[PDB]
This record gives structure tokens, C-alpha cells and sequence, in this order.
């Protein structure tokens, strides 16, 4: 016969398959996937910061103080805001919030948040502050927004308001006010007694003049009237000046606000997970070092690149031989 | 493959060799067995590992906030965002998919080349002291014991010592005996 | 002595490819993966005919410019073809609010039907015969066909309070407008009442317009302006109109159903009775190639646009000379 | 990456081999002729077509509507779209040109490797029964007819039938 | 003891290192970098056209004529506009400029620019044109914008203004005008007599009617009052019709504007370098054919693609030993 | 490398060779010295230069105006610009880094192929007249002098001229 020496290579039982430029379904001894497809399916903290989850509230109904919305507690700081796709309680009284989207972008990441009383109800000795509507119910009995005050005529008279609040706090203040639009002249007189009315607001940069549009509108939430709301950011040592003779929705509570980063609003229908993550998706959090993933496009955080791919399998072994 | 070693003249892997990626099989009077080439195995393992790490570590990831924050009166701007996110998905999908295809091709030729280099290192050592069977094996024209077997593996094969012994066997097969 | 030789194929091909190390390398076979051919005509997109406005613009077609087509069939379309400089946009000078956002909405429409919602017989105390010299039909003054120029009757303009409830099962698009007078005398000569207003209200819309009397430049022989507005009325919701002058009443509305989105294509060509998956202003393209260099402004599933004349992939072998 | 076969020790291709990409040319008493090697040719064609299909079919295309939908008071937004459109053009142009450049060199080396492997496969069978001329040709020491030639092409060459006949001829070479 | 010939490859004293997909820190005989890392640290011309450098002013302050700016300049053409990060001079009387960011983009690249006196102060016989304020000081003295005039009452009267200017020039005209918001009823009657006022501006396309908003406001530069400015592009052979009875800040100068290119506003603290380039960054200019650079992201011109990388080294020589 | 020459059976480069990338070293009775192969070196230099130029020249650079033109109440649009700019940087950084990594390995394996082909070119001429040492060297059997050495580098090695002397030397060792 004769002595022999042979050159050969490794083989095992692996059925893992990779794809090359020239060949398809090539079995290999060892392979590694560089595509991430798994998540914990929970809402995690973003780098140790708890998200702000409004369970049955849109953002706007949360600042203004919707009566069916203050089931919440103090969250001094958050990394992103979690809204449901269609929150039940957006605006109990029909109307709009000006620059709502830009405001939502502002509050996506907040370093410090604190509700503060800036104008207590006692500061209207010659006005009625017990304004309450059936469109804003709390436990069935009609109520109103908890952070703004519906000013109504008192003793058959509406004295002209000339009020100023100075931001003595060392932080910026988010102040929200509004104007009530009536449906007819009789409602105007019965509520404010002054037929022609205005709401004028002024700061170092803001110069606003609002006049109600007394017109007929379709009923929403039981009311044909509307309440257009407005907001601004009051710099420290600055004062906001209010001058109105009717239809003024005065502010009661403000917000001490500090911003250091930026985020976005995440539309998700999941709850807290008591977990930390570097990347968050509406359907779960990702803990991976891989460069690519196919879990969800709407990501928040330091995330791998989104691709349309079932697998990206790299060949780390030899071409296997069948047994 | 490109270098013709894997799936070429050398047919199939060795299920019985588990100590490495590339190795040798010997057979003589004392017995038979596999011996792994620790040098090329570790060299290829390190090279393949670096390729996986380079594909992963070279990716630059930064914090981003992706959402839908444009209303019904800003559909054009949302369309702008729609083209942007889809445009990056097409770029990343095509780049990642082709990256896997080209690199998997190159990795399969890496093993093919290493086996061929191992074969050549042996072939230039034996010369006519052994016969090339064309299947990746060498049939010795002389008696090669276990000590002789490693001399081929570690690169210290003594051709002149067996040259006389191997030359005698060449004539025996030449004269039809 | 007998001989056997190894060799490779060679042919008469002059096709040239380029490698990273060599330039102008003759090969035996090659493939071009860049698409450069188009049929030079406007096709349907996935079997849906586009909206083509030869001499008319989107504003003129919607409002009812007399020189635009009254109505052609096209109950639905995939995209809209507009000329670069449409000849008849706005016969009476003015504006259309959110014109681009309206053009985007009408880019791809699943169903479009013109509807009469407020006939001319519903203005018993107002003259509805208003025309202008800037809006000529067959050489005589005319007006927009879908809106009505309400003027005073018997030297009287009673304050209008009219509401229309959308009883259709599909969305209604309604366009109205306000007329701006050149002087106080013209305001009396047309609408009598000196201080006028146009207020429109819906479930989401709350509008009030005031005419602006001033001196302007002459456009199309006219010095006044007509600013038009629009909204999408959901089913079972009413739109409430209230004006005492300068009101452009809507006569015809538009039933609309939207299932997708498209864009506006600026092209000078016409219909080609063809079908395509990718349309460009200078022609449609039918290919599975991943790259093209024909036009950037594409609509549909198209190859990636690149700045390149050829992308030739070598499929054969390096070629030899003539022998 | 050149393997030395194409435009190397084998100088130029044959126009007479109209049957396949790689093959053989023999010359003996019965005459001469070309013969394609189906195994290497069909393997090369399948791999090359996979490359073309992989480059084409792996491209993802989705429905997009690209137009100019902004007025003269939104020029900043337009410049954003212009910046985006130009950015994607530069990414795709650079990738497509370099991918074609990089893969064209791969394909040329693929053909070079196949010819060299075809040359090597023949050499392993013949051993000392024939001598290598260096131009991709083997001069047979023994008498090889058409039946013999077909055995080398399909890998069924029988070495020990002609060892003594080649050995006697090799020794006779003075 | 036999003759020998060998085959080998080049080696030298190079310590340059490159990286491969399988091996890192591989010493090669020759290497080439394709990443640009050098700039001249100066502001250059762009394709032979000098930039507009606002030394201490914003675009709004320069356009309206803040007395603390440089009056005017002999630059009828620029490729881009340079601003400091926090310009000191802007609207000196507090207020706003409408479409300021869009206007800044319009003036980013200008072919021809020329200041033109379109309405002299002599065109206001029935009104006072000497309006000045302490919020707009010039050498410590109250002054006003040099291109727009504070119309105020004269002889206890503010007659209604009906004024029209026709664009007789062959170029487009950029016109600026403003409205003044008072703080109390007494101030309005003091300055313009008529308590209820408006500003009406009309052109072929423009139809504006602004009403002053009289309210209590916080002081900026000492003045609780505000002045909101507006602008338009008057096409050739088109006339602009002003109509006001108070609170009107009437245009006095305008600008001949010809536009055929676009650019952006560059926020750089550097100064002019008397140089030329095809690529400009806020910290310097680049000449390069290299496909990549890591200098600055906010570039103007034909520039290498911006990447996050410290080196992109291509091995050109052999594996060294 | 993929091929066996560089850092393989030819262990290390030559510091004494300052001309050319590839070449020969000879040792005989007359003396010893180096000699560059100008055909292989110039071909390789042209190839690598084309590679660098192709990477550089394929970039399509366009006139862009990159700035921050959005105010406080336009943060969403500014965020859209930030996502666009960051995405392009991530694409270009990843593309440039791996293009360098992939081409460097191919360049080093390009030099490896050139050295091995030059070794094979010499081996084809010498045939049995010289003995392969396995380290990139050939031990001559027939007393190759300076004019003989040039013929190997030229490609004009007269094999039949030295067949008899090499044969008699080959039998001496055996
Ligand atoms: C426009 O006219 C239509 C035609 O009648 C009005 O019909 C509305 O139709 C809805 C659906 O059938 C009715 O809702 C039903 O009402 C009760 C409450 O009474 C509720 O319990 C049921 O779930 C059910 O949805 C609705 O009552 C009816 N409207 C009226 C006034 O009868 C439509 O309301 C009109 N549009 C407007 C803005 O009024
Ligand atoms: C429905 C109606 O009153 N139509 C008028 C029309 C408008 O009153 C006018 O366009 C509002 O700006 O104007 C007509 O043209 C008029 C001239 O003939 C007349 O010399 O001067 C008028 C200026 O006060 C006005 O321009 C028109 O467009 O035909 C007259 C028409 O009855
Ligand atoms: C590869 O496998 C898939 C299923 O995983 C199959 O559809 C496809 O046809 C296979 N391709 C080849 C070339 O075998
Ligand atoms: C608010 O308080 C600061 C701090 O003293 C003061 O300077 C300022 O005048 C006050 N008023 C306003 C309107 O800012
Ligand atoms: C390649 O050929 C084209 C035309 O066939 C010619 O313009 C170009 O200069 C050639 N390039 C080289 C490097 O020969
Ligand atoms: C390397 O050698 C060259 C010439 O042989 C010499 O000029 C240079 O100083 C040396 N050192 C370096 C680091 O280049
Ligand atoms: C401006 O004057 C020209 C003089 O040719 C005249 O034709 C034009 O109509 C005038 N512009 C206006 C708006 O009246």
C-alpha cells in the first residue's frame, strides 16, 4: 500500500446556511447574525430617566388640567412622553391649543418640571371664578380645567383687568391662558356683560390681542362655543401683562421648566416595565450591540440602523460537508 | 472555490477532526489519526473574528428621536420626512445586504486559500519522496513513522535521509514489479 | 508527441468594462445595470389615469374658472399633471388659502364627485347675478361656476344665517371666499352695509373674516381682491355661514374619498394611453434595473436616481485581439 | 488577485472554442479540435448570473412621489429637500460606481481562478506521464488517442496503463 | 554550494500603519490618506465673489439701518453672508421683522444690490419726520433707523396718507415698512393725535391691513413700545400703495435686488482673509480633491463628504517587515 | 495573505532592494546582488494608483449650503434637518471606513499575487535544472553565471544548454 499524509479541513453537524454573491444556501460550520430582531416588549427608562406616560390623556389635556385627567402624580423629570394613539381625554371643552406640536416637542425632554401657583383665585375680588361647564365633568358633577380659571361677571359688572405676574423664580415658566368664544350676544352679555371684548397679553417678546368670534358653530362635547388656548415661556425676571374686559381664561397654575435635551412623543399602548435601556421602540426596548435591526422604525435613543431584512448572516466558519 | 482546495481536489471536510479548522490525517504501520495545525487555525480564527468586529464596531450610532409630530395641515413636510426615512432604509438595506454577500464570498475563499497554503507547504517538502494522489493526500515512497510524520507537520522533514530509500521504491513501481 | 492544452473563450465583442485597477478592459460578455430609456409619454400609474389640466391650474379647476373645463369624467386619479405656467389660474385676482396643502390632498383621490349643496334659489333676498370683466366666457363677463357673488337686492343685504349639514356618506370639500372692496363707496354700491364680516363655523373650524378696504394695483383689469378658503367637512357635521356682506357663497361642493397620497407633476406633455410603474415629466420607464439617470422628479416605485452615464457589469472573460 | 492563467502563462483566448467559457484543445494522430469543459463553464455561468441577480434583486424600491410642492415663502424648507435629494444622489452614485468597479475586478479574477484550477486538475492526473510546456499545454510522453483525450477531460485518466510506456519514452529521451 | 536565485519584495524604514478587515495595525511601505484635515482658518471668496461680512450687525439691523451699523457698503454682489454667533446690533427699537428667516435666505446670495432713495422726507409736508428715540442711539444721541422714518403728528394733525410709488427701475425692489404699537391712550394721541389707526399696504399681490395693539408690555431697551416691520418684493413696473392715518413707519430707502443663486447664512467669528476657495467652513476654507473631511459640518460650496473619523489611510505599498 | 509568498514562504521583504516593489536576488561565483523586475513593479504601481484615483475621482461633490435657518418655533423642522444630517454622516462614516478596510486587504493580497506569479514565472523556465528550496529561492544545478542570471530575469533562459550539466549534478547527490 504505502504510508499517507492528507490535508483537510473541519466539519461538524451544523446546518446553518449563509448567502454569498455567487452561491445561495451554502452550509457552514459556524455563523453569526448581525441583525437584531428581539426586544423585551416593555417601556424602559432611557439612560436611567423614567418616561412620562399619560395613560388616558393627550398632552394638551394634561397641562391645562382636564378634570378626568389628573390621576397623575409628580414626575420632576422625564426622558420622553408616551401617549396613546387616541387618548380619551384631549380637550373636554371644545377648542384648540395654539402651537400644540411645537409645545409637545418642547416637553418631550425636560430636566426639571414643577407645577406652581402664580395667580390664586383670591386675586379676583371683583370677578366670578366659579365658572363650570358640563363638557368638563369630574365624577359626573360638572367641573372645569384645574389649572385655568373661567372669569365671569360679578354684581352685573365686569371690571377691566390689568394684571401682571413677574417671574421671581430662577427657572423659566410655562404660562397658559385662553379666550372663550361665545355663540350669541345674549350669552356674551349673560356671561361678561360687555358686548365688545378683548384679551391682550404682553411680555418682553410677546404682543398679543385676541377678540372673540361670536358665531354659530357645530356642537362638540355638548357645547357650540370654543376655548382657544395659548402658551408662552416667561424668562426669569420677566413679567407677563394681562389686560382683558371679558372672555379671559386666566391662568392659575404655571410650570417651572428646565430644558437640556430634545426628544419626541412616542405613540404606544404599553405600560411601564421597570427597566433601563439605551434604545426604545413602541413595541419594546432593544439591548444590542449589533449595527442593524428590523424591529420598529420609530425609535428613541442610541439605536442600530433600521433595515428591511429577515436575516444578515455572516459566515464565520468553513463550508460544511453533509454527513 | 477560488484556490481549488475546498471542494476542489480536496473533497469534503473531516467530521473526525475537532481540534482545529485545518489539519492533517496520517496513516502508517503504527496507526492513523488527525493532528490539527494550531498556527493557521488560530491565525484564521483571529482574522475571521476581526472581520465580524470590524463590521460591528465601525458603525457610528448617535442619539435620535423618531416620531410623527406633524399635523394634518403639514402633510408636505411629513412627506419630506417619509422620503428621508425610506431613503435611508433603502441605503442601509442595500449596503448591509451586499456587505454580507461580498464578505461571505471573501471568507469562504479565506479558508480555501489557507488549506491550499498548508498543502503547498507539505508538497514542496516531500517532492518526489512522496506521490501526489490528486485528492489532497501524499503517498510516501518510503517508510514514514510517527516521528517522521511530525517532521512533515512542523516543517523539519529530512529529504536526503529518505532519498535513497524512496528512490528504490520508485523503480519497483516503474518496472511493473 | 501528443499534446493537450488549457485555454479560455474569446470572441469578437468590443464591450468595455472598468475595474478598480484597470480602465477600458475588453470583455466577451457584459451587462448594463443602469436604466436610460423612457417612452416619452405620460402613462397611468398602476392602472389609474392621472388628472391632466392642459391650460388650467388646480385653483381654477376647483373654483370653476369659466375658461377651464366644466367637468370631465376622471372619477379618480393617481396623480395630477399641471403645466409649468398654467394659462388660467385665477381670473379674478386673489388668493387661495393653503393652496399647496390642498394640492397635496388632491394629488391622489380615490373618488371625486361634484355636488350641488347650495343652489342659487336659496338666496331669495340677495342678488346672485354678479359677474366681472376679468372672468370672460365667450367674450362676455362671467364668474366662477362653483361659487356665487352675492350682492344686495332692492338696496338691501339681510344678514345671512345659513347652515348645510353633510348628509352624504363621503367627505365634502367646500370652498367659499370674501371680496375686498376698492373704496367705501364701492362697498355701499355692492353690499350696502358699511362694516361687514364673514364668519364660518364647524366642529373644528371657527373663522371670522373682515374685508380690507384699500387701494391696490390692477390685475386683469380689476383692482379688488377675492380671497378664497376651504375645508373638509366630515359626514354628519354641519357648516355654519354668517355674513352681512362681501360673502362668496358656495354653490357646488366636492365629494371626496382619500386612500393614498401623491404629488404634483409639472409637465408640458399630454395623455399617452399607456401604463407604467414609474412616471417622470419627460416619460415613463419600465425596468427592473436598480439605477436610472433619466429624471429626479419621479412618482412611483422607481430605480435609484444616479449621476452616471453607464454602469456596465462584466459577465464574460477578458478578451484577446484578432489573430 | 490574479491567478496567472488568463493573460498570463496562457496567452490569449481561442476563437475556435465556441462551445464554452473554459475548455481544452488536443492534438494527436487522429487530429485536433476544441472541447468545452461543461462542469467549470456551467458553474461559472451560474455564479456570475447570481452576482448580477444579487446586485439587482437586493435593491428595495418603494412608492415615492417627488415634486416641487413649496412656494417662494418656504425656500428654507425647499433647500432642506434639495439638500436631502442631492445627498441621496451622492450616496447612490458613489456606491454604484465603486461596487461595479470592485465587483468587475472580482469577476475577472474569478475567470482567472477557474482556468488555473482547470489547468491544475489536468496536471494532477498526468504527473510524469507528460511534461509541462509552460504555455498551458502538456506534451504527452505516451501515445494518447481521442479515447485517451476524453479521459483527461472528464477526470477518468488512468495513470498506470501508460507508466512504463511513458517511462520508456522518458528514458529514451537522450 | 550551488548557485542561488531568489524572489523577494521591497522593504523600507516606513512606520506607517494601515488597517485591514482581518488585521489591524499592519505596517506598510507606503500609505495615502484620503481624509481632509487641514484648513487655512480664514474667510475666503466663493468662486471669485466676496462674502458679505456683517461685523457687528444682524441682517435685520443692517437692512433697516441701525445707527450703530456701518451706514452702507460698496459690495453690490456676494456669495454668502457672514454673521457673528451673537450679533450685538439688531432692531434697536424693540419689535419684530416678518418672515425674517425667509428674508435672510433670499439675501443669502445676491447678484446686484443697491440702496435707492424712493420716498424722501420732503414727500411728507403735513407730517413730522424727525422722530427719534433713546433706544436707537447714535454717538450717545437719540436717533432712528437710517432707511425708515418715524412719521408723527404736526400742528396737532395727522392727515390721512394716500401714497403710491411706482417701480421705475429695471430691477426688483425690496421695500421695508413698519407699524408702531403704543402703551397707552395718551401716548397715541401725543404722537399721532388720531386714537384709532391702521396701516394699509397694497400691491399687485400684497393686501395688508395692520392695526396697532395698545397694551402694557415689558420694557426692552427701555421702551415698552414695539415696532413690527414688514417687507415685500416690488416687481418692475408695479406700484405699492400706502394708506395710513397713524403709527406708520414709512419707507425712505429701498433696495435694488437681482437674485440668480442661493446660499445660507454662516455663523463664524473669523475675519476676511483675502483668499479664494470652493469650500468654506466657519473655521476655515478647504482646498482638496479628497472625498472625505472631518473639519466642520456647516459648509458652503463643493466640499468633501463629512464623516466622523480621525484617519482614512489606504495602503499603497507592500506589507513591511 | 491569500497567496503564499508575502509573509508566507518568502518570510519578509528585502531591505537591500531599494528599486522596484518586486525583484530577484542572485548568488553565484561572481558575486551577489539585487535586481528589480521593472515589468511587475510598474504594472503594480499603475494598478494601485488607479485604485486610489478611482476611489477619489468617483466622488460627486455638489454645491451645498449648510446652515441653521430655523427659529425657536420651528424646532420640529430643525429636528428633521438634524436627522437628515446625522443619517448622512452615519452612512458616509461607515462607507468610508469599511471601503478602506476592504481595499487594504485586497491591496496587500494584490502584492502577494504579484510576487507568487513572478516566482512561478522563474520556476517555469528553470524546470528540473534547479531545485526549489521552498523559501522563494532556487538552487541551481548547472553553475549559473551573471549572463545566465540575466536570462532568468529576462525570460530567455536556455534550458537545453544546461540540461546535461544539471542532469549529471542531480545524479551526484543521489
Ligand atoms: C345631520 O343630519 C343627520 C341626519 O339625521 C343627523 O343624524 C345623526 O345621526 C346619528 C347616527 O344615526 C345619531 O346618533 C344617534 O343618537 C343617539 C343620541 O340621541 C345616540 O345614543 C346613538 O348612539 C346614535 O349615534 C344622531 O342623533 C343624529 N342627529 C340628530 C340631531 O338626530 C346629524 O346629527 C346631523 N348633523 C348635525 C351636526 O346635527
Ligand atoms: C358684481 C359687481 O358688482 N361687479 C362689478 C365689478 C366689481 O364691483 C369690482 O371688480 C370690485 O373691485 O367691477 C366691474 O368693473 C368696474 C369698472 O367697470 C368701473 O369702471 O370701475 C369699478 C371700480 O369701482 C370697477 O372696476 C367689473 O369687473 O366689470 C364692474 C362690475 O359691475
Ligand atoms: C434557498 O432556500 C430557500 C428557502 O430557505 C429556497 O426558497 C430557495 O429556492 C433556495 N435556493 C437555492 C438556490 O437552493
Ligand atoms: C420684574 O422684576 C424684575 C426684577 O426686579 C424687574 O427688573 C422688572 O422691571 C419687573 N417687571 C417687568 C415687566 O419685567
Ligand atoms: C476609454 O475609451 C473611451 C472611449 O472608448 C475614451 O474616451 C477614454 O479616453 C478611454 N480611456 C482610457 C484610459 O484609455
Ligand atoms: C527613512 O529613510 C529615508 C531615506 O532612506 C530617510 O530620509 C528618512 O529620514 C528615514 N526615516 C524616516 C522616518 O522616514
Ligand atoms: C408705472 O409706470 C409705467 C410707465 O411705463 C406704467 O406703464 C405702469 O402701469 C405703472 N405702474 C402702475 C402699477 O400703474
Amino acid at each position: 500500500p504505502g504510508d499517507q499524509i492528507c490535508i483537510g479541513y473541519h466539519a461538524n453537524n451544523s446546518t446553518e446556511q449563509v448567502d454569498t454573491i455567487m452561491e445561495k444556501n451554502v452550509t457552514v460550520t459556524h455563523a453569526q447574525d448581525i441583525l437584531e430582531k428581539t426586544h423585551n416588549g416593555r417601556l424602559c427608562d432611557l439612560n436611567g430617566v423614567k418616561p412620562l406616560i399619560l395613560k388616558d390623556c393627550s398632552v394638551a389635556g394634561w397641562l391645562l388640567g382636564n378634570p378626568m385627567c389628573d390621576e397623575f402624580i409628580r414626575v420632576p423629570e422625564w426622558s420622553y412622553i408616551v401617549e396613546r394613539t387616541n387618548p380619551a381625554n384631549d380637550l373636554c371643552y371644545p377648542g384648540n391649543l395654539n402651537d400644540y406640536e411645537e409645545l409637545k416637542h418642547l416637553l418631550s425632554r425636560i430636566n426639571h418640571f414643577e407645577k406652581t401657583l402664580i395667580i390664586p383665585k383670591s386675586s379676583w375680588p371683583n370677578h366670578e371664578t366659579s365658572g363650570v361647564s358640563a363638557a368638563c365633568p369630574y365624577q359626573g358633577v360638572p367641573s372645569f380645567f384645574r389649572n385655568v380659571v373661567w372669569l365671569t361677571k360679578k354684581n352685573d359688572a365686569y371690571p377691566t383687568i390689568k394684571m401682571s405676574y413677574n417671574n421671581t423664580n430662577g427657572e423659566d415658566l410655562l404660562i397658559l391662558w385662553g379666550i372663550h368664544h361665545s355663540n350669541n350676544a345674549a350669552e356674551q352679555i349673560n356671561l361678561y356683560k360687555n358686548p365688545t371684548t378683548y384679551v391682550s397679553v404682553g411680555t418682553s417678546t410677546l404682543n398679543q390681542r385676541l377678540v372673540p368670534k361670536i358665531a354659530t358653530r357645530s356642537q362638540v362635547n355638548g357645547q357650540q362655543g370654543r376655548m382657544d388656548f395659548f402658551w408662552t415661556i416667561l424668562k426669569p425676571n420677566d413679567a407677563i401683562h394681562f389686560e382683558s374686559n371679558g372672555n379671559f381664561i386666566a391662568p392659575e397654575y404655571a410650570y417651572k421648566i428646565v430644558k437640556k435635551g430634545d426628544s419626541t412623543i412616542m405613540k404606544s399602548e404599553m405600560e411601564y416595565g421597570h427597566c433601563n435601556t439605551k434604545c426604545q421602540t413602541p413595541i419594546g426596548a432593544i439591548n444590542s450591540s449589533m449595527p442593524f435591526h428590523n424591529i420598529h422604525p420609530l425609535t428613541i435613543g442610541e439605536c442600530p440602523k433600521y433595515v428591511k431584512s429577515n436575516k444578515l448572516v455572516l459566515a464565520t466558519g468553513l463550508r460544511n460537508s453533509p454527513l | 472555490g477560488l484556490f481549488g482546495a475546498i471542494a476542489g481536489f480536496i473533497e469534503g471536510g473531516w467530521q473526525g477532526m475537532v481540534d482545529g479548522w485545518y489539519g492533517y490525517h496520517h496513516s502508517n504501520e503504527q496507526g492513523s489519526g488527525y493532528a490539527a495545525d494550531r498556527e493557521s487555525t488560530q491565525k484564521a480564527i483571529d482574522g475571521v473574528t476581526n472581520k465580524v468586529n470590524s463590521i460591528i464596531d465601525k458603525m457610528n450610532t448617535q442619539f435620535e428621536a423618531v416620531g410623527r409630530e406633524f399635523n394634518n395641515l403639514e402633510r408636505r413636510i411629513e412627506n419630506l420626512n417619509k422620503k428621508m426615512e425610506d431613503g435611508f432604509l433603502d441605503v442601509w438595506t442595500y449596503n448591509a445586504e451586499l456587505l454580507v454577500l461580498m464578505e461571505n464570498e471573501r471568507t469562504l475563499d479565506f479558508h480555501d486559500s489557507n488549506v491550499k497554503n498548508l498543502y503547498d507547504k507539505v508538497r514542496l517538502q516531500l517532492r518526489d519522496n512522496a506521490k501526489e494522489l490528486g485528492n489532497g493526500c501524499f503517498e510516501f515512497y518510503h517508510k514514514c513513522d510517527n516521528e517522521c510524520m511530525e517532521s512533515v507537520r512542523n516543517g523539519t522533514y529530512d529529504y536526503p535521509q529518505y532519498s535513497e530509500e524512496a528512490r528504490l521504491k520508485r523503480e519497483e513501481i516503474s518496472s511493473g514489479r
